[PDB]
């Protein structure tokens, strides 16, 4: 889930 | 009746005395102070000195680094370009006429500045919309087999000028009307004159529903199943440190998120409602400023929210300011 959430700017 | 009434305007004081003028003609100095003018001025000033450069500096980093160009970062530029509609239509415009203290620019000019201070405004609301609607679907994944790319993008973006014509544009044709507001200094959507000829009540209704409740609800469901989905991916995986790390930081984010929308748009949907159920009653001029001094300040706090607090346009900005340097 991590490479999704820093896709879109969240970690 | 605490009111003067007149063919495209509403002052918001009584004219028993003789003393009310025209917000396209004269000095509005006896609905307020005149140093009251110059401190309305200087928070446009103050506005605009933050405004403009924190946006403008969002469009020039991401021209500069092309990392920064991606789809899923179209959305934030659409938010960027927003910002500066609200500066440059609204706040340079109310800097202008709150130093002559009353709308120099007349019922023209009014609806030119309510148009694009209107549009400004919406197409920033709907771009945090689509926002959380592209981050629900990449996170959460509720179709299978599905990728985010740039025609789904430019979608989102076009979606947001829509819905923003959706509300700004009506006024300009006959759905409610654009007159100047509290101070008389800047113009905006008229949400609190029973108007019939314009059909004012229909219109307030549709943008409470359509541009304020349908908003909360998306904002809300995306990110709670955003934040659903990271806790559950958190407890299936309490190995990985950086995963709990990303949980904590995304439920921060989220609140903060939700905290700033409310406080964008609460006021106005709460003053709208409270007019809508409460007609026949006295509103002062610096009364009616207060839910658009929360709004318009969102054109320096949602930059600060979404493109200074995103380390990937953080890190551009500081090497870009900091000359190369990291
Ligand atoms: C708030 O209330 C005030 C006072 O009631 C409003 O101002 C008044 O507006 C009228 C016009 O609607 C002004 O009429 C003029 O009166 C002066 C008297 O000193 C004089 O110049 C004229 O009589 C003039 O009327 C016109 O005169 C020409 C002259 O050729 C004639 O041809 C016309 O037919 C017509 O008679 C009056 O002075 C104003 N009074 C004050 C104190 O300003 C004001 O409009 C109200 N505010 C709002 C927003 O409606
Ligand atoms: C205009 O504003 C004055 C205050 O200066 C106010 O007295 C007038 O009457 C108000 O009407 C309201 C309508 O129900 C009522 O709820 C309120 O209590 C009443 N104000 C007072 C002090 O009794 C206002 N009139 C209008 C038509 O707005
Ligand atoms: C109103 C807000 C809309 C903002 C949209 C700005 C998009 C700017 C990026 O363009 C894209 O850059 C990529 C890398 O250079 C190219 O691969 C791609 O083909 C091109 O389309
Ligand atoms: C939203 C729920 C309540 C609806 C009734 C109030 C609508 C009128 C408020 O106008 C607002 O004025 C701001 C400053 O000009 C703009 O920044 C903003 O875009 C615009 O919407
Ligand atoms: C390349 O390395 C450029 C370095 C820039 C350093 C600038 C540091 C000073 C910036 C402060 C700006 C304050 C302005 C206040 C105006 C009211």
């Amino acid at each position: 889930v991590l490479e999704d959430l820093k896709s879109c700017g969240l970690f | 009746m605490n009111g003067t009434e007149g063919p495209n305007f509403y002052v918001p004081f009584s004219n028993k005395t003789g003393v009310v003028r025209s917000p396209f003609e004269a000095p509005q100095y006896y609905l307020a102070e005149p140093w009251q003018f110059s401190m309305l001025a200087a928070y446009m000033f103050l506005l605009i000195m933050l405004g403009f450069p924190i946006n403008f500096l969002t469009l020039y980093v991401t021209v500069q680094h092309k990392k920064l160009r991606t789809p899923l970062n179209y959305i934030l530029l659409n938010l960027a370009v927003a910002d500066l509609f609200m500066v440059f239509g609204g706040f340079t415009t109310t800097l202008y006429t709150s130093l002559h203290g009353y709308f120099v620019f007349g019922p023209t000019g009014c609806n030119l500045e309510g148009f694009f201070a209107t549009l400004g405004g919406e197409i920033a609301l709907w771009s945090l919309v689509v926002l959380a609607i592209e981050r629900y679907v990449v996170v959460c994944k509720p179709m299978s087999n599905f990728r985010f790319g740039e025609n789904h993008a430019i979608m989102g973006v076009a979606f947001t000028w829509v819905m923003a014509l959706a509300c700004a544009a009506p006024p300009l044709v006959g759905w409610s009307r654009y007159i100047p507001e509290g101070m008389q200094c800047s113009c905006g959507i008229d949400y609190y004159t029973p108007h019939e000829e314009t059909n004012n009540e229909s219109f307030v209704i549709y943008m409470f529903v359509v541009h304020f409740i349908i908003p909360l609800i998306v904002i809300f469901f995306c990110y709670g199943q955003l934040v659903f989905t990271v806790k559950e991916a958190a407890a299936q995986q309490q190995e990985s440190a950086t995963t709990q790390k990303a949980e904590k930081e995304v439920t921060r984010m989220v609140i903060i998120m939700v905290i700033a929308f409310l406080i964008c748009w609460l006021p106005y949907a709460g003053v709208a409602f409270y007019i809508f159920t409460h007609q026949g009653s006295d509103f002062g001029p610096i009364f009616m400023t207060i839910p658009a001094f929360f709004a318009k300040t969102s054109a320096v706090y949602n930059p600060v929210i979404y493109i200074m607090m995103n380390k990937q346009f953080r890190n551009c900005m500081v090497t870009t300011l900091c000359c190369g340097k990291n």
